């Protein structure tokens, strides 16, 4: 779910 | 919902020239991509042209009619002339002859209008595709120096002649001369801030491009995808510096550090120039009420004789 | 295929013991070691040994030797041109000397120290020879323009806010040195290098939390200048540009007390050829 | 169809938009007319 | 007086201490991103 | 000027052309 | 959509177009009429043509 | 889409750009004629030509 | 699909008024014809 | 086809526009005519 | 697409390229009377020759 | 969903105002106003 | 198949010799031998 | 396509490219013959090698 | 096969023949020792 | 494809390539003669060689 | 696990003492109140 | 394999021969030794 | 392709290649002999070694 | 491919064509010899 | 290929190579002697150390 660019998606 | 295709290859006005596609071998192999075209044309890149052109048109009959209409002088000649702004007698008078400052004012007002048509192409073919626009606000700071420059400093100041003239010596000129007139530049703090963003820019330029070349084995520099999940390249650039200065970025933020670090210098090199000439009419004189300036009380002159 | 990590297996990953130069040379790093976050080896040791003294002599050169508790009004200087390329204990550009000294040691130890990192992580040499360009720099100013000059009183005293007098002074002893071509080329690098960190910066942001394909940003790129250069050449391109435009720098102020003195002068020769001299009447001679 | 009404009319529009403001600015830099003058 | 003038405050030191704070504030901020644990590929399968 | 030093001095500053040319020169040759 | 455009102009306009249109030409209109009476006040101050 | 269109004209124009087109050629006859007496005018104000 | 757009002509008509009315205005006022703003 | 007629039209009313400048350019300049003379 | 082009010049010409082609040298034989008129006058004005 | 954070509002007021207090200080010392830190 | 097109040595061939006449037009008028333009 | 060319120009031209170049050839003929007048004029007004 | 194509040979040359013809002729000019274009 | 070329030059021409470097051939020759015949004119004038 | 370490403490606090110490004696040493190291 | 291409080899030499017959022709009109264009 | 060049320099040049060596060597032969006369000539005018 | 070779061999002649240019302009610009003189 | 070039620096040179070397150095053979021969006749001409 957690990203590099901060972003949470699914 | 976008047609890339589509946006690539259609016909018209809103459409793009140069299909079908070339290429050329020596930058494939040197930089990687080797397809040149199609290019896109609209509203906003025929009025941009046009008025380019316009004002290039101006400032090369200029300077035919200057040398006297002899190709042979031209060619001689032609990078130390230049078409300048109306002297200081005029103040911003229009009621100038062309030969002492028409054709600059001319000049100057088509350039205006092709760069601010330029801002609206980048605008609107980034919102045609799918990307954001950032390139468009960059710009945007890239030009209040510009402006300032060509605009609001003669504004302010209430003459043409404090403009640069149009030519490959005459900017130069300018430089040296809008130094001398207010003081010393050195002494100018915004000054020294651009220059600090500017150093800083190619610094950090030379980093990003020197750590994504050595770790290119393992596919680094497609951020795109690195953006979603790191791979062994982007980890072995975490690693290198961290272990260098005790500290790392990511493969999302160290971009924002470059567009900030670029956006800075002009911002800044706007509002010092701006103030140049307005409130401090002279540097070295207010760096000494600040107490930044040395007092060199016996200098070895020898070095600077020969 | 990828799950999260919380980056202590990333770094316990890497960590080996031993592919530095000095483990090639001697058989064995002194100091192949961690501490904190950073790593000591050799030449991390030199590199530090420099930096504490070449602050030290400074800061006693400003504040002693000067009593000014100013820092923006002091004359770090060298000695005199009439002294030559001699050091004296008894005289008072001494202590620049030695902070000179110094600061050489602790930049060129950091360069060997990035080599040594290199080679740890299997990488390529890129960021020293980025990094080396501009100790050329440095060597250029400091050691090798007053060697061929004859004093140490050639080089730049090292002040926050005098150095720049230096600058200024011999600028304008060379006039003009807008005219100098190695300098106008360092500056149309800069600019270009600043522009094209502008535009990377931009078009890697325009594309990020978006649900979209990697091709957009190139059709994006392909429909306002007509051509796109890629992922390895936009990186490529920012290497070569960041160390070209201080390469051409070097010249420029060596040339300026060696073969030259007059950039003003330098151009008496354009006019004068025989394609297009005695051509023109009136002030359109020569 | 080969050629588009809507170039034609933006060409059209702006060459003599251009064309104008040129004029205009000659003859007011020219001095022979009384015009916007002291 | 011993002092700088009132412009020296507001247009050189000011500035000065603001840039030196926020290069802090900055790199903490980024290196606090970047160290955190999010979607990465196995070092041990990916090589 | 001693003119032999000044030369000698030259030749460093050019020599520290070198890493770039091999550098592009590898790009070169390694992406035929 | 295309329901108050007279027959002739349905292949140009719209709806909120055409509402757009008329607000568009009214302001134009008005414009006009204050910028000539602009004119008459600065000519009856100080004539430009001498 | 083409019932306006004399049938010479069909190979190269709309309905649309017909109508475009009838508007164009008209703003360019009013401005001839105004063009043409602005010249007449400045000729009686002061001759360019001597 | 539509030859001409409504709303680009909207905005070119609004910037082209603008900037003509700028450039009008600082050239009369910059001529000393008229008696503005005089100390 | 190996031409276009499109391309052919577009340079020539260019190229004729930029002539005619050129040449009222030089010849206003000459200063051999009594043409917008303060 | 080809019927009015004569049968020489069928392999360079549709019926649309046709009706501008012959727009666009009425247009240059107009432009060429009016250019030698231009010439006649001015050098009855002066003669650029001496 | 709050539109603000209290932590912001508390880092921006502290910020502000040291800032605008150190500001205010050197800006009365070097007037001369005041005998305060004078020799 | 073909070494040269058409096309390219006509282009080519059109602005070699607008590039002459204009040249040597202006070397002409410039040289002063001619009466031409003259005061 | 190759069907008005000659057998000798075959593996060089088409038909538009033949007619083209024919009328290229024709107009290079006239600048000829204009340019040869046009330097003798010149030289009877005035020799320019003295 | 072949080390050169024609094609490049001839703009090579053409290129080569136009560049030393203006040379000459400019060189010739402003030499003096013809008459030539005089006033 | 290499008909018209002779066979000593075959792995080298074409016969467009051939009958293209004919043309250059002649070409060249003729402005050889040309070039020649200017030259003795020009030292008939002025000999540049004392 | 805990907010603070020993071991950041101690680091902390050396460095901050001696570049203490030695900022100290350059400053008394630059003052000329005592009579130290004169020739 | 080859260790040089001769169409490098023709290219170098037909430039190094170009660029030393010019500098030569310089080199000698600008000595004064010979008469050549005078006047 | 190895057919005309011979056998020592099979490695070496190709059969297009052999021809453009014979065609470059001749060449060089004529600019060596005219160089000569030349060199010759300008000596008989004015000897640069004295 | 070796390039050991091939460049040891370019920067052979590119050494002695520029060697050989620097020595006969020095010993030209000298006047010891006679060589060319007016 | 690795023939006729010594097994010595056959990790060095193919046999084109070979031949290329030989070329070399029996130009750098021949350059020598003519500088001598040149050197020795510069000094019956003007010694320059006396
Ligand atoms: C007129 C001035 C006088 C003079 C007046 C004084 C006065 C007054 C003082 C000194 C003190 C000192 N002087 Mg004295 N001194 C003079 C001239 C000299 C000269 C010289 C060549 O002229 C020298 C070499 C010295 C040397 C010294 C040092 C021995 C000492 C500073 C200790 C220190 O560095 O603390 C820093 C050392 C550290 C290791 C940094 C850590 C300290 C911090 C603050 C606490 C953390 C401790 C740490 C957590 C413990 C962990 C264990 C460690 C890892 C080992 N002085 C002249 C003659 N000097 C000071 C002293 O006596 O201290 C004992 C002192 O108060
Ligand atoms: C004697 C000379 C003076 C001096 C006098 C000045 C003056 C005067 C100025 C500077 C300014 C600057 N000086 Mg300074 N400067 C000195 C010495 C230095 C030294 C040095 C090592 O000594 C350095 C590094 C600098 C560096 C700098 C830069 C940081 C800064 C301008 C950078 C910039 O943003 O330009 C980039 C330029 C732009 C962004 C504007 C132009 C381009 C825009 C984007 C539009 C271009 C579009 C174009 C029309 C399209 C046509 C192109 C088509 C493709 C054909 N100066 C000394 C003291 N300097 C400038 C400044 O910012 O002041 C604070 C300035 O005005
Ligand atoms: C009288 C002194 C000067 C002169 C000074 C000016 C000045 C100054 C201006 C003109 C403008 C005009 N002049 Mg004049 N003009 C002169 C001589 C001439 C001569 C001549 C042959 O002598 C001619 C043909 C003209 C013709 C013209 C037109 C091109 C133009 C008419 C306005 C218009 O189109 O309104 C069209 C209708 C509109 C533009 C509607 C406007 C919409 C609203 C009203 C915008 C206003 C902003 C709003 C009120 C701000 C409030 C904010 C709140 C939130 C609401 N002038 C003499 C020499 N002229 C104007 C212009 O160029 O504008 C385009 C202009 O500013
Ligand atoms: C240009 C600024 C505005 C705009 C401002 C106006 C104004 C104002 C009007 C219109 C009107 C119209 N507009 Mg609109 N309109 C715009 C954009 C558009 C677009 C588009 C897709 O871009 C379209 C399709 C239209 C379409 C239309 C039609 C619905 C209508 C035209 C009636 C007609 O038959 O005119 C054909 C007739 C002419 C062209 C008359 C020619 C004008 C004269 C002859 C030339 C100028 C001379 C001068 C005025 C004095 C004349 C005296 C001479 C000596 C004889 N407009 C732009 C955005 N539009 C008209 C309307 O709605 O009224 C019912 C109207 O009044
Ligand atoms: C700017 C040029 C315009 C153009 C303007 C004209 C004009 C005007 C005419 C044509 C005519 C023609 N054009 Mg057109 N035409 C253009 C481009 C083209 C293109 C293209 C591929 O782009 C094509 C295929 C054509 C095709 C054609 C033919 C259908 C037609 C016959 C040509 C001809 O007579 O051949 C043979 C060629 C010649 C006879 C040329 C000889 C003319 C002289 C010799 C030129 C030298 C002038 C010299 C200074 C004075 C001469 C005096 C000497 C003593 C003789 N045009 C462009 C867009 N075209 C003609 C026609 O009748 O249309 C129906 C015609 O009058
Ligand atoms: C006489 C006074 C000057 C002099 C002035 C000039 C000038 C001026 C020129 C020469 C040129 C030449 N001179 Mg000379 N020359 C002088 C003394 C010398 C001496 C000497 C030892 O003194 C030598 C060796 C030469 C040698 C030469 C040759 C290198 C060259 C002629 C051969 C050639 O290649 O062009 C022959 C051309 C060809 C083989 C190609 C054919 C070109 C065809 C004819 C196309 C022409 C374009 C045409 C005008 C366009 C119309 C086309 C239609 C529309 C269809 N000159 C003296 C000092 N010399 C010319 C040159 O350099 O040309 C390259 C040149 O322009
Ligand atoms: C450069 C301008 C035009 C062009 C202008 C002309 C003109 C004009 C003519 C041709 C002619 C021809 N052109 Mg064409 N042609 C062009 C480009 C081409 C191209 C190409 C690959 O692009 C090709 C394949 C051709 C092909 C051809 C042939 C179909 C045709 C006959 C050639 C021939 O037999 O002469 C081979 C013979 C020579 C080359 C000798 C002539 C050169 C002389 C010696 C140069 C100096 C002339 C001077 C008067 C001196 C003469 C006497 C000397 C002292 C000996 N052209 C370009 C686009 N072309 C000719 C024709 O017959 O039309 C149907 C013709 O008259
Ligand atoms: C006489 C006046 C001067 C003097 C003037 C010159 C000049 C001038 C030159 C030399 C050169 C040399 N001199 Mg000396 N020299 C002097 C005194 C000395 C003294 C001494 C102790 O006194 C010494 C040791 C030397 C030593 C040298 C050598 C470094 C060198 C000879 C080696 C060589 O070139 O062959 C090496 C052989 C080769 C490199 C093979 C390459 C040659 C082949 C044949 C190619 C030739 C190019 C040819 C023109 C191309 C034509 C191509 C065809 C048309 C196809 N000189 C005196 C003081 N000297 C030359 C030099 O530096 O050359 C590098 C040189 O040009
Ligand atoms: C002066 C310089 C003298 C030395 C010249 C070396 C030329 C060859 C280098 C090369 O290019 O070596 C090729 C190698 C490897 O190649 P790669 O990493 O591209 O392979 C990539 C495989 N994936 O890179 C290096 O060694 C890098 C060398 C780092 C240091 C260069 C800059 C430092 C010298 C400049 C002077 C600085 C002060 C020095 C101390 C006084
Ligand atoms: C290199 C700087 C611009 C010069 C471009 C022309 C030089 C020769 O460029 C050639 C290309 O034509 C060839 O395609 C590639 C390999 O595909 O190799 C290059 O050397
Ligand atoms: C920035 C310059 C861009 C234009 C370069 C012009 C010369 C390009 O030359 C290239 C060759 O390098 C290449 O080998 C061939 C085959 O693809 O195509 C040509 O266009
Ligand atoms: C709309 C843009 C701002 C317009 C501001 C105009 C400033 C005019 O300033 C002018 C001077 O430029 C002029 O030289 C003298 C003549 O005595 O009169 C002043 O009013
Ligand atoms: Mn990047």
């Amino acid at each position: 779910a957690a990203a590099p660019a901060g972003a949470a998606a699914a | 919902p976008i047609d890339l295709h589509d946006e690539e290859y259609r016909d018209g006005l809103e459409g793009t020239i140069a299909k079908p596609p070339g290429h050329v071998g020596w930058m494939q192999r040197l930089l990687g991509e080797g397809q040149v075209g199609p290019i896109y044309v609209g509203l906003w890149g025929v009025i941009s042209f046009i008025t380019f052109f316009a004002s290039a048109f101006i400032i090369l009959v200029d300077y035919g009619r200057q040398v006297g209409w002899n190709p042979i002088i031209y060619l001689r000649e032609f990078w130390n002339l230049a078409v300048y702004p109306p002297p200081t007698e005029y103040g911003l008078s229009w009621n100038v002859p062309w030969d002492k400052g028409g054709a600059w004012l001319a000049a100057t007002f088509f350039l205006h209008i092709s760069v601010l048509t330029w801002w609206a192409r980048l605008y609107t073919r980034a919102k045609a595709t799918g990307v954001g626009t950032q390139l468009a606000w960059g710009f945007a700071s890239a030009l209040s120096l510009y402006f300032v420059i060509y605009l609001f400093h003669p504004l302010a100041l209430g003459n043409w002649s404090a403009a640069p003239g149009h030519g490959f010596r005459a900017i130069l000129d300018w430089t040296n001369y809008v130094s001398i007139h207010w003081g010393n530049f050195y002494y100018n703090p915004f000054h020294m801030l651009s220059i600090f963003f500017l150093l800083g820019s190619t610094l950090l330029l030379a980093m990003h491009g020197a750590t994504i070349v050595a770790t290119s084995k393992w596919k680094s520099e497609m951020e795109f995808t690195e953006m979603m999940a790191e791979g062994p390249g982007t980890q072995r650039a975490q690693l290198f510096w961290r272990w260098v200065m005790g500290w790392n970025a990511n493969s999302y933020n160290i971009h924002i550090w470059a567009w900030w670090f670029a956006a800075f210098t002009a911002i800044t090199g706007a509002i010092g120039l701006f103030l140049s000439g307005t409130l401090v009419p002279d540097w070295y004189a207010w760096g000494e009420t600040a107490k930044i300036v040395a007092p060199w009380p016996n200098p070895d002159w020898a070095q600077y004789v020969f | 295929s990828a799950e999260v990590i919380p980056f202590s297996i990333i770094e316990e990953f890497y960590k080996r013991p031993g592919k530095t130069l000095a483990a090639r040379f001697f058989g064995v790093d002194p100091f192949d070691f961690w501490i904190g976050r950073f790593y000591v080896g050799l030449f991390g040791a030199i590199s530090i040994i420099g930096i504490i003294l070449g602050v030290a002599f400074y800061l006693y050169e400003g504040v002693v030797n000067e009593g000014t508790l100013n820092i923006l009004a002091m004359r770090i200087e060298p000695p005199p041109v009439s002294q030559g390329l001699n050091v004296d204990p008894a005289q008072p550009g001494f202590f620049w000397f030695l902070t000179m000294v110094a600061a050489t040691i602790a930049f060129v130890g950091w360069l060997l120290r990035q080599i040594d990192i290199s080679l740890k992580l299997d990488m390529g040499m890129e960021v020293p020879i980025a990094f080396g360009a501009v100790v050329s720099s440095w060597i250029t100013l400091q050691w090798l323009r007053p060697i061929a000059m004859g004093a140490w009183g050639h080089g730049f005293p090292l002040g926050i806010t005098h150095h720049l007098d230096w600058v200024s002074n011999i600028g304008y002893q060379y006039y003009n040195f807008f005219y100098n071509p190695f300098h106008a080329i360092g500056i149309t690098l800069l600019f270009a290098s600043t522009l094209f960190l502008h535009m990377h910066g931009s078009a890697v942001l325009s594309e990020a939390k978006r649900n979209i394909s990697d091709q957009n940003i190139h059709v994006f790129w392909r429909n306002i200048l007509g051509y796109s250069i890629g992922e390895i050449g936009i990186h490529r391109v920012a290497f070569w540009t960041g160390a070209a435009s201080v390469l051409f720098s070097n010249l420029c102020i060596f040339l300026s007390g060696t073969f030259v003195k007059d950039w003003n002068a330098f151009w008496g020769f354009w006019d004068k050829m025989p394609i297009w001299n005695g051509v023109g009447q009136g002030a359109l001679v020569a | 169809r080969p050629f588009e009404f809507r170039t034609s009319v933006v060409v059209s529009t702006l060459l003599g938009l251009v064309m104008a403001l040129l004029i205009h600015f000659v003859v007011l830099s020219s001095g022979a007319f009384n015009w916007l003058r002291a | 007086s011993p002092w700088p003038v009132w412009s020296g405050y507001a247009l050189c030191f000011v500035p000065l201490a603001a840039v030196i704070l926020g290069f802090i504030i900055a790199a903490r901020f980024t290196d606090k991103q970047a160290t955190s644990a999010y979607l990465r590929l196995d070092p041990a399968k990916a090589n | 000027m001693n003119w032999i030093v000044a030369t000698f001095m030259l030749m460093f500053v050019l020599v520290a052309f070198l890493p770039l040319v091999v550098s592009l020169a590898y790009t070169w040759v390694t992406n035929p | 959509q295309n329901d108050l455009v007279p027959d002739q102009w349905k292949p140009l306009f719209n709806n909120a177009e055409w509402l757009v249109h008329d607000i568009v030409v009214k302001t134009i209109y008005g414009g006009l009429i204050i910028a000539v009476i602009a004119h008459v006040l600065c000519w009856a101050w100080t004539p430009w043509i001498r």
